[PDB]
C-alpha cells in the first residue's frame, strides 16, 4: 500500500517538475540512498523504468538497496538501519552492532557480497520477517495513582497552615512583622526535626515490608526530602527578612541572632551544593561533606530556638539511633563483582560473588555500595538471580541518575571492583510458591523482582524431574515443600523495552529452556504487551532480539512460537485475558500483581468477578 | 572505524 | 556377690536368734515377701535348705517370686516392682503399666501362668536382661553460670545504693526521717517505671533471637520481675513507716498523704493476690484482674510523684506501645487441639492443627494460651515437631509449674479444646542443615529444641533417598541445597530422663528408622549420658523402655544395638569423644552447643584444640 | 482397680 501511495506521489511530481536535485526535491529530502539511485539510473522515462523495477519482491529490495549502498562490516549496518522502521519501540544500538556482525560473519575473509548475503539471511530463521522491506493528561485512573502522594502533601500543607496560624494568632499583639517571623519560626521547629526523619532508610526497609507501603508512598521519601529543604529554604529566608524588617522598624545584645546569620549561611550552604549540579558532575564526596553539615544547622539551631531541642529531640534521637544502630560490619560485605556486562541501553549487569552465608528470598533487594564510584552512597537494587544460583549475584543497574549513570559511564571507557552490599530485604514470597496456577502480572519497570522470581520458579520447577541413572525412567515427581504450582503465567506490560533488553532477553531463555518440554504440558506462560506499539508491524524489534537469540542458543523457531503470539502490542483485554485463564483447570487461580493502583483496581474487579484469589505484591 | 577494528579482531579471535 | 553377702549376714543373723517377726527382725524389715516365704516353708535346717534353693539360676529366682506373691494383670505389676532395683534413674509407672499389660496379654483368657509366662518373658528381646533379678556447692562452674545474673542483681543492687545515697545526701538537712523517706522515694521511682519494662514479651522476643541472650539472662525476667515488686512492697513500707514517723516528730491539707494511703493498699492488694497460692489454686483470672491495677498504682502515682511521669513516661510508653502493637488477630490463630497425648511422668503432647500459612524453622517456639485453663495467660513453648510434618504442630508441655500442671491434671480427669498460639519465634538455625559432620551436643533439659532439629534432619536426608519407579534403582542424590551434612552426631547429657521419656522414646524412635540402613553408612549417632547413674546397672529403666518401644514397631534388637552402645551412664570423656568425632572423615565438625556456659567453655577448649569450629546455639 | 478394668478393657478389644 505505501510502495503504491509512493508510486503515485512520485508520478504526480514528476509531472509537476529531471536534476539530482530535483529528485531529491520530489522525494522531500540530503540522502545517500538517492544519490547513488541517481548515479545507477543515469528522464521520465528512466525514473518509472527504475520505479517500476523498484515497486514491482522484498529480496529485490535488499539487493537494491545494498547496491544502492555498494559505492564490509560498517557499511552493512547501514543497509540494516535503512531496512527498520525505528518508530515506537527500537532495536538498542548493541543488538543492532550484534545483529550485523552475525549476518556479517556467517556470510564469510573480507567483503561480503550481496547473492551469499542472501542465502545467510534466508538461513536466519527470524530476521527475515522482522526486518521491514521498503526503500524509505486528566483521567480518574492518574487521581486514583496519586491520590496517596496528593493526600501526603496535603497533610503536610495542612499542618503548615495549623502552625502558621496558630503562631500568627496567639502573636497578633506584635505588629505585621513579628507575625510573619513567629509563623515561619513554629514552621521551621517542625521542618528540620522531621526534615531528618526521611532518612531512616533502617526504618524504610521495615515499613516497606509491610502493608504500609501500600496505603503511604515509600519511594517518595529522597524527593519529599528534597522538598522539604526547600520548604526550609523558603521559610528562613522569609523568617530572616521578617526580623531584618523588624529590626529596621526598631531603628525607626544576645546570642539569638548571629547564630541566625550563621544560621542562614549554612542554609544556603547545604542548598547551594545539594544541587543537581554538583552529582552530575562527578562530585559525590564533595555533595556529602558539605551536606555532613546538617549537624551544624542542627547545632546552631538548637541555641537559636528555645524550644527546638524537643523537636530535634524525638525525630534527632531516632535519626542518630538509626546512624548508631549501623557499624562497619553490620551486615556489610566486602564482596568482589567478579564480571560486569554492559547490556544494551545502558544498563550494567553486575555479578558479584556471593558471600557463603547470604540467604534471600527471590524478590529481596540489596543496598549497594561502590566506593569508586560515590564513597558513601548506598543505592538499593534487586536481586535479578534466582537464591538457587549459588555461585554468584546479579544486579541490573539500569541508568536512571547520575550514581548508575557513574557507574555505568565508568564501566564503559574502560572487573575487580570493591563492593559492599548490604543484606537482602525484601517481602516474603512464600504466597507464590504455595499456590496453584499463579498468574504474576507486572506493569511497568517495577519487574526487576518478578526476573528472579520466575528463575526461582523454572529452578525449582526442573529440579523436581528425576532421571533413573539405571534405565532412564525420567519420571516428574509431584510437590516438594517448596512449590506446589502446576501453571504459571506470567504478564509483562510496559510502554516499551526501553532500559528491559535483558528482560525481554530473560523471558525468552525461559521460554526457549521450557519449550523443549512443553509438548507434554507447558507449566510456564510469558505474555508481554507493549501498549505503545499500535500495531504488530511495529513490535518487529522485538522479533529481531529474538532470532538473535535463537542463535546464541542453537534453537529451532518452534522454542519461542508460543511466545512469538503472546508477545503482543498495544494494551491487554482483560476479558479475554482472564476468561482464558478460567478455561485452564490447574487449580485456583492466584493474580499477583505489582503495578500502578489504578490497573490494581481494574484487575482487582475482574478478578473478584471470575472468582480468582487477587493479591497486590509490593516488591 | 571503531567497529571495523572490532570486526578485524572478532576474525582473528 | 549380694547374694553371697545377704547369706552371709542371714547366717550370723540365724545364729544370734525361728518365727515370723523373727524371720522378719533378721531380714531388718512388714514385707508380703517374707510372709510368703514363711508360709511356702513351714528352723535353722528349714531356713538354710531354702535359701540354698534360692541362692545356688535367674528364671528360678523370679519363679520363686512368683510363687510368693502367687498367694493376673495387677499382681504381675507387683512382682514388676520387686524386679526393679528403683535408685537413680526410674521406670515411670506409665511404662510399667504398659510393661505389665504387654507380658499379661501376650502370655494369655484369665490370670497367666508362671510355666508359659517364663517363655514369654524369654521371648522379649530386652526384659530379661533389663529386669534385675535378686530377692530384695561451691565450684567455679557455679559462679561461671551465674556470672551473669549475678552482674544484673549488682547493677540493680549498685543503682539502688547510687539513689538512695545520692538522694540522702542532698536532703541531709531534714532531720532523720525524711532522709529515709526521700531515699525510699528515689528509689521507688525507678523501681515502678522499670517494673514495668521486665514484661515486654514482644520485646523479649526479639532480644533472644540475638547474641544479647548469651550476655544476660533473658528466661529470669518474670522471677527478676517478682523481685522488683519485693522490693517495691518493701521499699514502699518503710517510705510509709518514715512518712508516719515524720508526722509524728511533727506532732511534737494536700492531694499527696491520702493517695498515699491509696497507693499502699493497691501495693498490698497487688502483692497478697499475686502470691504462689492464688495461682495454684485454680484462680488465673482472680490473679490477672487484680494485678490489672498496676494501672491504678500507675496513676495514683502520678498524682503522687511530682517527677514520677517522667519514670512512668519511658517505660510507661514503651509498655502501652507494646500492649496495643498487640491486638486481637496480630498473629494469633484460634486453632484446634487434634489430640492430646499424656506421655509418662506428667508431660501432656499437644497435637494442634497446623494453620495452612504457617511456616516454622526447626527450633522455634510458640505462645500458647488455652482459655479453659487460664484466659489471659500466654506461655512460651517448643514445636517439638519437624516443619515437614505438615498435618498438625507437636508441643510436649512438661509440668513445671501451675499452668502447666493445670493442663496436665485437667486433660487427665477426662479433645477439641480451643487454642490461640501466637506465631514462630526462634533463632535461625540454618548454620546446622549447612555444615558438613556437625555435632550437636545439649545438656539439661533445654533440648526441645533438638526434637525438632533432629526430625527434620532426618526428613530432609530421607528425602534425598530416590526409588525409580521403573527399574527399583534406589541411588541416593547428593545435597539438595537445604541439607549438606555427611554425618550429625547428638550428645545428650542429662541427670536423668525425668520428664523426657517422650525424648528418650523419639531418639529410640530415629535409630530404628535409620540402624535398618546402616548396613553401608550410618548417618545419625545419637548419644546419652546420664551423669546421675553411677554405674550401667543402674541405667536398667532405659533398656526397658527401649525394649519396650521394639514392641510398638517391631522390630530386632540389632536395631537399637546400635543406641544400646552409645547409652552410657555418667558423665562423658569429652578427650574420647572428640577423638573419635576426630577419627572420622566426613566433612569439617562444626560442634553446636545448648546448655550451661561452664560445659559451654569446657566444650570450646576441646573443640579449638582438635579444630572443629565450636557454636553455642542459643534456642 | 483401674488397672483390672483396663486389662478387661483390652481383652474385650
Ligand atoms: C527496592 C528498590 C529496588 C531498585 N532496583 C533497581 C534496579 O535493580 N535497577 C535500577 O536501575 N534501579 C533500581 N531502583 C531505583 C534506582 O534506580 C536506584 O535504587 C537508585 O535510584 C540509584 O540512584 P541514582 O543515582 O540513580 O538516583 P539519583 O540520580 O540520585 O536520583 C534520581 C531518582 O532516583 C531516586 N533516588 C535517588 N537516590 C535514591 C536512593 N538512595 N534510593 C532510592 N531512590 C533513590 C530519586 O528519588 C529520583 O527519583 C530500585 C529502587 C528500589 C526502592
Ligand atoms: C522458649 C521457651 C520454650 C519452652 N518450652 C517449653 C516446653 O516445650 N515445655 C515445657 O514444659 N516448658 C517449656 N518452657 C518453660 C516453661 O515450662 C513454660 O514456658 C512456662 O513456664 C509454663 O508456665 P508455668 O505455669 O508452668 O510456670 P509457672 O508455674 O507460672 O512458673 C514456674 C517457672 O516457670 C517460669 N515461668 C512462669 N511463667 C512463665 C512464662 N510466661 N514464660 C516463661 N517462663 C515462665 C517461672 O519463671 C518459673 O521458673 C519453655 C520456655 C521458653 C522460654
Ligand atoms: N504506592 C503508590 O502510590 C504507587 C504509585 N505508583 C504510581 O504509578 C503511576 C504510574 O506509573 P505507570 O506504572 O507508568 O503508569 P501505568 O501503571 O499506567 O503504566 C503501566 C502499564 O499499564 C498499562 N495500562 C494502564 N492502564 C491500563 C489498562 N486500563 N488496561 C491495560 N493496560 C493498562 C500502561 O499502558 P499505557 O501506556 O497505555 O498507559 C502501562 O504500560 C506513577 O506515576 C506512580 O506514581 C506506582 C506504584 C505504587
Ligand atoms: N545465659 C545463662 O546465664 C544461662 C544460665 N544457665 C545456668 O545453667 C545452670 C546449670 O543448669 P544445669 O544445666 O542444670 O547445670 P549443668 O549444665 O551442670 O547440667 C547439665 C549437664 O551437664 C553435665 N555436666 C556438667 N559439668 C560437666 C562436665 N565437666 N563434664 C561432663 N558433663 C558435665 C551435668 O552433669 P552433673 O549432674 O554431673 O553436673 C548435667 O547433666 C542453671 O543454674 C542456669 O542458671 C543455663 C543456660 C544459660
Ligand atoms: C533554621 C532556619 C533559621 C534561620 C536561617 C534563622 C535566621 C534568623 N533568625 Fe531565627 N529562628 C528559627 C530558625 C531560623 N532562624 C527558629 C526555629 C526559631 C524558633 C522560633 C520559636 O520557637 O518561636 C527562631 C527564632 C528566632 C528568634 C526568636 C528569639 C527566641 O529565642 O525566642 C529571633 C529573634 C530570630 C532571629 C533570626 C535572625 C535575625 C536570623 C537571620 C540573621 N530567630
Ligand atoms: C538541616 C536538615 C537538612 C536540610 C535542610 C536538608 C536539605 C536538603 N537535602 Fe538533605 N539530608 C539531611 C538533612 C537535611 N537536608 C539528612 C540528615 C540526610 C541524611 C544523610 C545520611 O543518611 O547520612 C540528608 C540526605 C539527603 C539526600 C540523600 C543522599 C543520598 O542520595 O543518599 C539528598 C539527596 C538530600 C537533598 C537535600 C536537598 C536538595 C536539600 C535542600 C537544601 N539530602
Ligand atoms: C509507690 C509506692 C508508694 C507508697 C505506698 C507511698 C506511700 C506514701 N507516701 Fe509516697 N511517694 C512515692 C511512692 C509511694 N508512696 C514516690 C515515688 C514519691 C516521689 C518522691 C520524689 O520524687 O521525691 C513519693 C513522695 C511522697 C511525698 C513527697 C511529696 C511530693 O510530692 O514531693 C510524701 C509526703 C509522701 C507521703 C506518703 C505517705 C504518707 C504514704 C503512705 C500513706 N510520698
Ligand atoms: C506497679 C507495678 C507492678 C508491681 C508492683 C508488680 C508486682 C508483682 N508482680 Fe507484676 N506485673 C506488672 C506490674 C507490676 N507487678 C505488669 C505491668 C505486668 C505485665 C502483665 C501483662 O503483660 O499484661 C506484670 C506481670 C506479672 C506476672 C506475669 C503473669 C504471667 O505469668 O504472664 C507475674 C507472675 C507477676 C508477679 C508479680 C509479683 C509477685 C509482684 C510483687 C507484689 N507480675
Ligand atoms: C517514609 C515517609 C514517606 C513520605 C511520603 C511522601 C509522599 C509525597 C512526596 C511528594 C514528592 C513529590 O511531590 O514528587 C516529586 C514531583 C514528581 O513526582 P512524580 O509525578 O514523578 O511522582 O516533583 C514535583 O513536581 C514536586 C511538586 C510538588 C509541589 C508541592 C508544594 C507543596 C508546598 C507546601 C508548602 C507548605
Ligand atoms: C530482659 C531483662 C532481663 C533481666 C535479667 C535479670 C537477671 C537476674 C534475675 C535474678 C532473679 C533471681 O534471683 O532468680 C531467682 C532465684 C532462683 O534462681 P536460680 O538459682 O533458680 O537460677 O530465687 C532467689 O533465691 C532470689 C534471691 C535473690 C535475692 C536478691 C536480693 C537483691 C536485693 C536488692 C536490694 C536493692
Ligand atoms: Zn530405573
Amino acid at each position: 500500500e505505501e510502495d503504491a501511495r509512493w508510486l503515485r506521489w512520485v508520478t504526480q511530481q514528476f509531472k509537476t517538475i529531471i536534476s539530482l536535485q530535483e529528485f531529491k526535491a520530489a522525494l522531500h529530502v540530503e540522502s545517500f540512498f538517492a544519490e547513488r539511485f541517481f548515479a545507477l539510473f543515469d528522464t521520465l522515462q528512466e525514473l518509472q523504468e527504475a520505479l517500476t523495477l523498484l515497486i514491482h519482491s522484498p529480496m529485490d529490495k535488499l539487493k537494491f538497496l545494498f547496491q544502492v549502498y555498494d559505492i564490509d562490516p560498517d557499511e552493512l549496518r547501514t543497509v540494516l538501519q535503512s531496512c527498520l522502521r525505528e518508530s515506537a519501540i527500537s532495536l538498542p544500538d548493541e543488538k543492532l552492532d550484534q545483529l550485523t556482525l552475525a549476518l556479517f560473519e556467517s556470510a564469510d575473509n573480507g567483503a561480503i557480497t550481496f547473492e551469499e548475503l542472501r542465502d545467510e539471511l534466508q538461513r536466519f530463521p527470524g530476521v527475515m520477517e522482522n526486518l521491514t522491506i521498503s526503500a524509505a493528561q486528566l483521567t480518574r485512573a492518574y487521581w486514583h495513582n496519586h491520590r496517596s502522594q496528593l493526600f501526603c502533601l496535603a497533610t503536610y500543607a495542612g499542618l503548615h497552615v495549623l502552625l502558621f496560624g496558630l503562631a500568627a494568632s496567639a502573636h497578633r499583639d506584635l505588629g505585621a512583622s513579628v507575625m510573619v517571623a513567629k509563623g515561619c519560626g513554629q514552621c521551621l521547629n517542625f521542618d528540620c526535626s522531621f526534615i531528618a526523619v526521611l532518612m531512616l532508610r533502617r526504618c524504610l526497609t521495615w515499613l516497606r515490608a509491610t502493608w504500609l507501603a501500600q496505603v503511604l508512598p515509600l519511594d517518595q521519601n529522597i524527593q519529599f526530602h528534597q522538598l522539604m529543604g526547600y520548604v526550609v529554604v523558603g521559610l528562613s529566608l522569609v523568617h530572616t527578612v521578617a526580623h531584618t524588617v523588624n529590626f529596621v522598624l526598631q531603628a525607626q545584645h544576645g546570642s539569638a541572632s548571629p547564630t541566625g546569620v550563621a544560621l542562614l549561611l549554612l542554609l544556603l550552604l547545604m542548598f547551594i551544593c545539594s544541587s543537581s549540579c554538583i552529582r552530575r558532575s562527578g562530585h559525590f564526596e564533595v555533595f556529602y561533606w558539605t551536606h555532613l553539615s546538617y549537624l551544624l544547622v542542627w547545632l546552631l539551631l538548637i541555641f537559636h530556638g528555645p524550644n527546638f531541642w524537643k523537636w530535634l529531640l524525638v525525630p534527632g534521637i531516632l535519626f542518630f539511633l538509626e546512624k548508631a544502630i549501623g557499624l562497619a560490619v553490620s551486615r556489610m560485605a566486602a564482596v568482589c563483582i567478579m564480571e560486569v556486562n554492559l547490556l544494551p541501553s545502558k544498563v550494567t549487569h553486575l555479578l558479584i560473588k556471593r558471600p557463603p552465608f547470604f540467604h534471600y528470598r527471590p524478590g529481596d533487594y540489596l543496598y549497594l555500595n561502590i566506593p569508586t564510584i560515590a564513597r558513601y552512597e548506598w543505592h538499593p537494587f534487586t536481586i535479578s538471580s534466582a537464591p538457587e544460583q549459588k555461585d554468584t549475584i546479579w544486579l541490573h543497574i539500569r541508568s536512571q541518575g547520575q550514581w548508575t549513570n557513574r557507574l555505568y559511564e565508568s564501566f564503559k571507557a574502560s572487573c575487580n571492583i570493591k563492593c559492599y552490599i548490604d543484606g537482602p530485604y525484601g517481602t516474603p514470597t512464600r504466597r507464590i510458591f504455595a499456590s496453584e496456577h499463579a498468574v504474576l502480572i507486572g506493569a511497568g519497570i517495577g519487574i526487576t523482582p518478578f526476573a528472579s522470581i520466575l528463575q526461582s520458579i523454572m529452578y525449582r520447577h526442573q529440579k523436581r524431574k528425576h532421571t533413573c541413572p539405571s534405565c532412564q525412567h525420567s519420571w516428574i515427581e509431584g510437590v516438594q515443600d517448596n512449590m506446589k504450582l502446576h501453571k504459571v503465567d506470567f504478564i509483562w506490560i510496559n510502554r516499551d523495552q526501553r532500559s528491559f533488553e535483558w528482560f525481554v532477553s530473560l523471558l525468552t531463555k525461559l521460554e526457549m529452556d521450557q519449550a523443549e518440554e512443553a509438548q507434554y504440558g507447558r507449566f510456564l506462560e510469558l505474555h508481554m504487551y507493549m501498549t505503545s506499539a499500535l500495531g504488530k508491524n511495529d513490535m518487529k524489534a522485538i522479533g529481531l532480539q529474538m532470532a538473535l537469540d535463537l542463535l546464541a542458543n542453537k534453537e529451532k523457531k518452534d522454542s519461542i512460537t508460543g511466545l512469538q503470539t503472546r508477545t503482543q502490542p498495544g494494551r491487554p483485554d482483560w476479558s479475554k485475558v482472564f476468561q482464558k485463564v478460567a478455561a485452564e483447570k490447574k487449580g485456583k487461580v492466584q493474580v499477583f500483581f505489582c503495578g500502578s493502583p489504578a490497573l490494581a483496581k481494574v484487575l482487582k474487579g475482574h478478578c473478584e468477578k471470575f472468582g480468582f484469589r487477587f493479591f497486590q505484591e509490593n516488591f | 572505524a571503531a567497529a571495523a577494528a572490532a570486526a578485524a579482531a572478532a576474525a582473528a579471535a
